[PDB]
C-alpha cells in the first residue's frame, strides 16, 4: 500500500535524492535515477506516481551515482570516464560540465576499464576502479591532481571518506584497505580482513555520526560491523548477494540493505527489528526522513512518503 | 554422558553433503542396525576419491586417504555411542 | 522487424567469407585481395575496423574462431596448402604453418573445447589431419596426432557438438569429388579408444551426387544426431545408435526431409544457436529458412531477393 | 620383500626388481651409471602402456599414482587424455633426454607394443 510501483523501460541501477537545505524545513521531493544493461542507457530525475522531469543520453552505462551539490550530479560511466552535469532548475535541462575521459584505464593494455564508485566531499571526486587507481579530481580542475597507481591488483568495488583525506576501500579479495591521501607513498595504511576467508566485498558505509563504526556487505549476504579503531559483529540476514547497504541519514538507528533476492530488509536498532518492505534484483536504495526510493532491475521505481507509518 | 566430537573437515568435498551418506549408513540393517556394514562403506568411500579425477595436482592422494580413515573413525564411534544409549535407556 | 544496414566494406577486392565470434562481437572478413580485416563492436551497433593484414599468397577459403577460453586464437586454410594460426600481442601475428598436406586444405575446424585445442584440416588428397597444440601459451608448436584416409576428395569437415562422454568423438567428412557412379560421399568416422585411432563407423550412401557442405545440429539432449548435407538438394539425416564394446556403434539412417525447393544446388548450410532453424543458400540468390513445426514437419519460414528486399 | 632382497644383490637384480615394481625413473638412473643399457626400462614402460590401452578402472588410477612418483614435464588441461595418456607421455620425455643407440630404444619400444597388437 505505501509504495507506488511506476514502471519504466530501463533496468534501475541507482537511486538518489537530492540533498534538501536543512535550515529550511523542506521535504525532499526530487531524486535520480541511472539505468543499466541497455544499448543507450540514461540518466534520469523524478520528482514524487513520480513523474519524471528530465534526462539525458548517457555514454555507456552509469555505475554510480553521486550528488555533488543540489545543481550538480557525479556520475561513473562504466568506461572509466568521470563526468559532471549542471542542472537547469529554469529550463529542466541536464547539461554537460566537467569530464576527465580517461580517469580509469588498464595499465598498458588497449580498450577500456570500467569505474566501479565514487565519493564526494566538495570539491573533491575520488574514484575508485576495477584497475588499481585512485584518482582524486577537484571540480574546477581539468587536471588528476593525485593518481595512486598499482593500488590494488584486485578490482576495487567501493569507496568512502572516512575522516577527512583518509578512504577506505573494498576489494574482489576480501579486503577493507585504510589509505591516506597525505602520505606520498603508494601503500595503504592498514588493511583489515577476516582470517581465512576471501568472500568479495560489494558495499561498504560509515555512520553518519560516530566515524569509527563502518559496515559492510559481502557475497554471502551477511553484514558486518566493524570498528576501523579496534569485525565486531558478524550478522547473519540474506540467503544471496548484498548489495547495497545504507544508514538512514537523519535517523542512524535505521539502517536498509537491498539483495538480489528481491528482498528491501529494514534493520531498526531504537533488539534489531527486521521487516521486508517489498513483496527481479533490487539494485540501488535512498533513504532521507520519511521518504524512501527503490530501484529494481525489472525496470521499476518504487517510492514511498510515509516509510515510518 | 555423552561424547560425539568434532565434524567433517573437507577438503575437495562439502560438509553439508557427508550428512546423506550419513543417512545412508544410519540404515537399519535388521532391527535397530543403524551400522550398515563397514565393508560396504569401506568400499565406498575408497571409489569415492577414484570417481574424483585426480589429474594434473596428484600430489594430494595421501592427505585425501588419511581423511578416508577419520571419517570412518567418526562414523564408528557414532554408532557405538547410538547403541551404548539404547543400552543405557534399557537398563 | 528485419532491418537493412549498409556497412561501406572498405575492401578493394570481393569478400569471401565472414565469421562471427563464440560471444557475438568480433568478426573477420577475408576478401580476394588477400587481407583480413578485423571488425569490432561497440556498445553503439556501429562495426569499426581495428586490424588490417595480409595473410597469404593463396586463395583464402575458410576463417575459424575459436573458443574464448584458449584466447584470441584465429586459423585460415588456403589453396597453398597452408593452415596459419594468428595471435594478437598486447596486431595479429602468426604462430604456426600446418604444411603436412600435400594437396590445397579445403576445411578448418576447430574442435569442440571439452576435447581441447584440437584443429583439423581436410585436403584435397582425402586426408584429414587432426593436429593439437599441447600448452596454449606457446602456440608455435602444434603435433600431428591423427591422419585419416578417405579415399576421396574432401569438401567439408564438422565435428560432433556432443558433449556427452557417452558419445565418442565423431567428425563427419564429405566427398565433393563428382564420381559417376560411386556412391556414399558422406562419411562419418568414429574414435574407438581401445585401439587410440580413428575408424570409419557410417557411409551415407544414399548420398550420391557431390556434397559441397555438411553440418551436425546440437544434441540438445537427444538420443540421435542430426546431419545437414547440402548436395543439389538439402537433405536432413538422423542417426540413432543402436543398442550395446570393442568396435564401433553401428548407426540406423533414416532421410527425414528432402528440399528442392531451390530448383538449384545448394551451397552452404548452417543451424542458428539452439539448431532449430537452419538456412541454405543457392544459385538462385536466395537464403530460405526452414523451421520445424510441433508435427516436426519441415517447411520454409523465409526468402530473399538479390536486391537486399524481402519476398514477400 | 623385494626390500630383504635388495639388501644382499647386486645391481642386475636390483634393476629387475625396480621394474617389476613400476619405479621406472630409478631403474634408469641406475642402468646409466652402471653402464647397463636402458633396455629393460624402457621395455617396462611399453608394457605399462599396452596394459593402459585396454584396462580396467583401478589399473588406471594406480598408474597415475605412479606418474607423480616419476616426473611428468608440464601440466596438459586435456581432459580426454586420462591416466593412460600422461604415463605415454611421460615415457616419450623420458625416451628424448635418456636416448642412445636409436636402433636398440625404437626397436624395444615397438616389439613390446605388438604383444597383442597396435595400431601404431
Amino acid at each position: 500500500d505505501k509504495f507506488a510501483a511506476k514502471f519504466v523501460s530501463h533496468k534501475i541501477s541507482r537511486t538518489r535524492w537530492r540533498p534538501v537545505s536543512a535550515s529550511s524545513l523542506q521535504q525532499p521531493d526530487v531524486f535520480a535515477t541511472g539505468s543499466w544493461d541497455n544499448e543507450e542507457n540514461k540518466v534520469c530525475v523524478w520528482a514524487t506516481d513520480p513523474k519524471q522531469l528530465c534526462d539525458i543520453k548517457h555514454p555507456g552505462d552509469v555505475m554510480d551515482m553521486q550528488f555533488l551539490d543540489k545543481e550538480r550530479i557525479v556520475t561513473g560511466s562504466s568506461t572509466g570516464t568521470v563526468t559532471i552535469f549542471r542542472h537547469h532548475e529554469n529550463n529542466q535541462t541536464l547539461s554537460v560540465n566537467q569530464r576527465w575521459e580517461q580517469a580509469h584505464y588498464h595499465v598498458g593494455s588497449n580498450m577500456r576499464a570500467p569505474c566501479t564508485a565514487i565519493v564526494c566531499s566538495s570539491p573533491e571526486i575520488v574514484s575508485v576502479g576495477e584497475d588499481g587507481r585512485i584518482n582524486c579530481f577537484r571540480a574546477e580542475s581539468r587536471d588528476v591532481l593525485r593518481t595512486i597507481d598499482d593500488a590494488d591488483s584486485s578490482t576495487m568495488h567501493g569507496v568512502t571518506f572516512l575522516r577527512t583525506t583518509e578512504i577506505l576501500t573494498v576489494n574482489s579479495v576480501g579486503q577493507l584497505k585504510l589509505w591516506d591521501l597525505r602520505k606520498q607513498g603508494n601503500d595503504p595504511t592498514q588493511i583489515f580482513s577476516v582470517t581465512g576467508e576471501r568472500v568479495p566485498l560489494h558495499c561498504v558505509d560509515r555512520h553518519p555520526n560516530q566515524q569509527h563504526v563502518v559496515a559492510t556487505g559481502g557475497q554471502d549476504g551477511m553484514l558486518c560491523i566493524w570498528d576501523v579503531r579496534h569485525p565486531m559483529s558478524l550478522l547473519n540476514a540474506h540467503e544471496a548477494e548484498m548489495w547495497e547497504v545504507h544508514f538512514h541519514p537523519s535517523n542512524p538507528d535505521h539502517l536498509f540493505t537491498c539483495s538480489e533476492d528481491g528482498s528491501l530488509w529494514h534493520w531498526d536498532a531504537s533488539q534489531l527489528e527486521i521487516t521486508n518492505l517489498l513483496p527481479l534484483s533490487v539494485n540501488s536504495l535512498d533513504v532521507l526522513g520519511q521518504n524512501l526510493v527503490c530501484g529494481t532491475d525489472a525496470e521499476a521505481i518504487y517510492v514511498t512518503r510515509r516509510l515510518f507509518s | 554422558s555423552n561424547e560425539i566430537p568434532e565434524p567433517l573437515q573437507l577438503d575437495f568435498f562439502d560438509r553439508s553433503q557427508i550428512e546423506q551418506v550419513i543417512a545412508n549408513c544410519e540404515h537399519k540393517n535388521r532391527r535397530g542396525q543403524t551400522v550398515c556394514n563397514v565393508k560396504l562403506l569401506h568400499r565406498v568411500l575408497v571409489a569415492e576419491v577414484n570417481a574424483l579425477q585426480g589429474m594434473a595436482a596428484i600430489g594430494q592422494r595421501p592427505l585425501l586417504m588419511e581423511e578416508i580413515n577419520t571419517i570412518l573413525q567418526y562414523v564408528v564411534e557414532r554408532n557405538k555411542l547410538l547403541q551404548c544409549l539404547h543400552a543405557k535407556r534399557h537398563a | 522487424m528485419f532491418v537493412a544496414r549498409s556497412i561501406a566494406a572498405d575492401h578493394k577486392d570481393l569478400i569471401h567469407d565472414v565469421s562471427f565470434d563464440f560471444h557475438g562481437r568480433r568478426m573477420a572478413t577475408c576478401s580476394s585481395d588477400q587481407s583480413v580485416k578485423v571488425w569490432d563492436k561497440s556498445e553503439n551497433v556501429n562495426w569499426h575496423c581495428t586490424a588490417s593484414w595480409k595473410t597469404h599468397s593463396g586463395s583464402v577459403w575458410r576463417v575459424t574462431w575459436a573458443h574464448p577460453e584458449f584466447g584470441q586464437v584465429l586459423a585460415s586454410c588456403s589453396f597453398d596448402r597452408t593452415a596459419a594460426v594468428w595471435e594478437e600481442i598486447v596486431h595479429w601475428v602468426k604462430r604456426t604453418t600446418l604444411v603436412d598436406s600435400r594437396t590445397s586444405v579445403t576445411d578448418v575446424k576447430f574442435a569442440p573445447k571439452h576435447m581441447g585445442l584440437m584443429l583439423a584440416t581436410c585436403s584435397a588428397d582425402g586426408v584429414v589431419r587432426i593436429y593439437e597444440a599441447p600448452d596454449v601459451m606457446n602456440l608455435s608448436q602444434w603435433s600431428l596426432q591423427h591422419e585419416i584416409s578417405c579415399k576421396l576428395s574432401c569438401s567439408c569437415i564438422s565435428w560432433n557438438p556432443s558433449s556427452s562422454r557417452a558419445h565418442s568423438p565423431m567428425i563427419a567428412v564429405g566427398s565433393d569429388d563428382s564420381s559417376p557412379n560411386i556412391m556414399g560421399k558422406v562419411q562419418i568416422y568414429e574414435y574407438n579408444e581401445n585401439t587410440r585411432k580413428y575408424a570409419k563407423a557410417e557411409t551415407l550412401m544414399s548420398v550420391s551426387d557431390p556434397v559441397h557442405d555438411i553440418a551436425f545440429a546440437p544434441n540438445l539432449g537427444r538420443s540421435f544426431h542430426i546431419l545437414a548435407v547440402a548436395t543439389k538438394d538439402v537433405r536432413i539425416f538422423t542417426m540413432k545408435p543402436l543398442r550395446k564394446s570393442g568396435g564401433v556403434t553401428k548407426f540406423e539412417n533414416h532421410t527425414v526431409a528432402q528440399f528442392d525447393n531451390h530448383n538449384s544446388q545448394v551451397w552452404r548450410v548452417s543451424w542458428n544457436i539452439t539448431g532449430t532453424v537452419l538456412a541454405s543458400s543457392g544459385d538462385d540468390g536466395t537464403v530460405r529458412l526452414w523451421k520445424a513445426n510441433y508435427m516436426d514437419n519441415w517447411k520454409c519460414i523465409g526468402v530473399l531477393k538479390g536486391d537486399g528486399n524481402p519476398v514477400g | 620383500s623385494t626390500a630383504a632382497i635388495a639388501g644382499s644383490s647386486a645391481a642386475e637384480e636390483m634393476v629387475a626388481l625396480l621394474v617389476q615394481a613400476g619405479l621406472f625413473d630409478t631403474a634408469i638412473s641406475l642402468c646409466q651409471t652402471f653402464k647397463l643399457a636402458l633396455t629393460s626400462v624402457f621395455e617396462g614402460l611399453a608394457c605399462k602402456c599396452i596394459r593402459l590401452q585396454q584396462g580396467g578402472e583401478a589399473a588406471q588410477a594406480e598408474a597415475w599414482e605412479w606418474l607423480a612418483a616419476n616426473q611428468l614435464a608440464t601440466v596438459i588441461t586435456t581432459k580426454e587424455s586420462s591416466a593412460t595418456d600422461e604415463a605415454w607421455r611421460l615415457m616419450i620425455s623420458y625416451l628424448d633426454k635418456y636416448e642412445a643407440k636409436n636402433t636398440l630404444y625404437h626397436h624395444c619400444i615397438i616389439n613390446k607394443l605388438l604383444s597383442h597388437g597396435v595400431p601404431l
